[PDB]
């Protein structure tokens, strides 16, 4: 190394708490963030699968494909919570309403881009001759992150955000103006 | 700008945090002398007789 | 050249899927177009920022396109959902749509560089292999929402079909009617679902507190490693 090495940790740490801040900036709150944050893991699994029962390893390739898994699912639970959050605010719809308003206006660009990009990817998954190797490596993490956290937020989201919601509040869950 | 983060007080403390990490992490990194270099360089020709 | 070709064939994939659901030539052309317009674009940054054309700057590119036409994808759809919930003309929809929404892309985007900046900072060898991916991603990122906030708006005001008030194609005669019409039962199968998941939730903390260890527990079993050995082609043979 050595030189030293596993500086993993703390840069994935402050990058944690960075979006944290960042999320915080974004909805103007300091709970509201997390109803994001908790969808991490659901990509992960899937990547984590996929490279298991694929024999792979994690590795650099394993690494930057996740971050593009967690990137996406990020956006789209921000989105949603943006939705959410919005037709609370500027309309008056009570928060399930509005939970479940933004989650079916979301639900088609979400499935859009998930099979758009895990069709893309298919390539790299399926490749065999120069390079395969990464190919491989790049495509069935993403595969396998895209596929979970596909499925899995556009049902585990608009949960995190009423749980959140519920935890963090005052009045309400009415519908008002 | 004021009036902006008058209402948004949470972002304001956001932009502060993230510039106050971002020096903490300088100051981890950053190396540490008396002073910067300051002398102009001096090239030496060596020769015997 | 083999990632260039993957890069290809995948926004020719995407096209296809866009097609499916925009079931129109000239609008699954929008993110189509963007796609193209961004990756180029990083090549460009790339330069200006002295990078080389590599393994992990190619990379950088094919996982930029799922964050490219997702920034696409969301643009060109809201305005598509605005329409046919207002019936209000295409440049008019747009303009309505961008207003919604612009704020969002451009936010998101900086909590997006805040996944990506930090791996610019490994340190040693390392370091310089993660750094690649970093500056093309985050740079991509960046050209998307230039993209999103320039050209994605004037194609969607210029290039979209006016869609009637109420009109999901689920009264159109083919395979799309058929898909329309099965994806809105599905989508209210879907609302229906949360609808009830949110009725309970308890047990669905159980659920995420499962996943959670699940992922916790593979990842210490799945080994780590740093760069896969290729197959270059060739090899040596030493003889002492
Ligand atoms: C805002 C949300 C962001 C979420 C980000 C979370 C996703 C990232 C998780 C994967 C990171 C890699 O995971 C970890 O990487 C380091 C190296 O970098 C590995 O460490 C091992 O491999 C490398 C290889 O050179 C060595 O530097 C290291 O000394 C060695 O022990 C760990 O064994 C592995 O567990
Ligand atoms: C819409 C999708 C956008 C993504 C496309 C990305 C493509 C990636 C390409 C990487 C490899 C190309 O590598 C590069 O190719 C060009 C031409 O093809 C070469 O350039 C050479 O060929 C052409 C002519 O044929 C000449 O104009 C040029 O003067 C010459 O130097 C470079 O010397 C080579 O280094
Ligand atoms: C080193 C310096 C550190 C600075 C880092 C910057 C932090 C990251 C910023 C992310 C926020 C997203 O982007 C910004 O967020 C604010 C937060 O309400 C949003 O603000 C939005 O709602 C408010 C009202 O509530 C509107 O007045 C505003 O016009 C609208 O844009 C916007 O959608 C967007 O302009
Ligand atoms: C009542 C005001 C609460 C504002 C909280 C600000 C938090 C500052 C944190 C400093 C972190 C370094
Ligand atoms: C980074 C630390 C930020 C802490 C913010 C806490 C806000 C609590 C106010 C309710
Ligand atoms: C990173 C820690 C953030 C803490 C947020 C606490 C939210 C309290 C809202 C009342």
């Amino acid at each position: 190394e050595r030189l030293s090495g596993n500086q993993a940790p703390s840069l994935y740490a402050i990058s944690l708490i960075v979006v944290f801040l960042c999320l915080a900036a974004l909805y103007e709150s300091w709970s509201i963030p997390f109803s994001v944050m908790l969808v991490v893991p659901l990509g992960v699994i899937g990547a984590l699968l996929a490279a298991t029962f694929r024999g792979l390893t994690n590795d650099v390739y394993f690494q930057v494909g996740l971050l593009t898994t967690i990137g996406l699912s990020a956006k789209n639970a921000i989105l949603i919570v943006e939705f959410a959050k919005d037709l609370m605010d500027k309309e008056g719809k009570g928060l399930i309403e509005a939970t479940l308003d933004a989650v079916r206006m979301r639900l088609r660009p979400i499935l859009m881009t998930s099979l758009a990009f895990i069709l893309g990817v298919m390539p790299l998954v399926i490749s065999t001759g120069a390079g395969s190797g990464a190919q491989n490596a790049v495509g069935t993490g993403v595969m396998g992150g895209m596929v979970t956290a596909t499925v899995l937020a556009i049902f585990f989201v608009p949960v995190f955000f009423v749980v959140v919601r519920r935890r963090f509040s005052r009045k309400n869950e009415d519908i008002e103006h | 700008m004021p009036n902006f983060f008058i209402d948004r007080p949470i972002f304001a403390w956001v932009i502060a945090i993230i510039i106050m990490l971002a020096g903490g992490l300088a100051i981890l990194k950053l190396p540490v002398a008396q002073y910067p270099t300051i002398a102009p360089p001096a090239v030496t020709i060596s020769a015997s007789y | 050249h083999e990632v260039v070709k993957t890069l290809v064939e995948a926004i020719i994939l995407v096209f296809l899927v866009m097609y499916l659901f925009l079931q129109n030539f000239r609008a699954t052309l929008i993110p189509t177009i963007a796609v193209p317009v961004v990756l180029l674009g990083t090549f460009a940054v790339l330069a200006a920022f002295g990078f080389s054309i590599n393994t992990l700057t190619m990379f950088g590119m094919v996982l930029a396109i799922g964050l490219l036409v997702d920034d696409a994808i969301v643009v060109v759809e809201n305005v598509e959902r605005v329409m046919a919930e207002e019936g209000l003309p295409p440049k008019e929809a747009t303009r309505k749509s961008m207003g919604q929404i612009q704020g969002a892309l451009v936010g998101i985007a900086m909590v997006l560089s805040a996944v990506f900046v930090p791996m610019a900072f490994f340190g040693g060898s390392t370091g310089a292999i993660y750094r690649q991916f970093s500056i093309t991603i985050v740079s991509a990122m960046a050209l998307s929402v230039l993209v999103a906030l320039i050209l994605t708006p004037a194609l969607c005001a210029t290039m979209l079909k006016p869609i009637a008030k109420g009109d999901h194609g689920e009264g159109k005669k083919g395979f799309f009617g058929w898909f329309n019409r099965m994806f809105e039962k599905s989508t209210h199968h879907y609302t229906d679902s949360v609808g009830g998941i949110l009725r309970s939730t308890g047990r669905y903390l159980v659920l995420y507190l499962i996943i959670v260890v699940g992922m916790a527990y593979l990842f210490v079993r799945l080994p780590s490693s740093f760069l896969p050995d290729e197959d270059q082609g060739v090899f040596m043979t030493m003889v002492q």
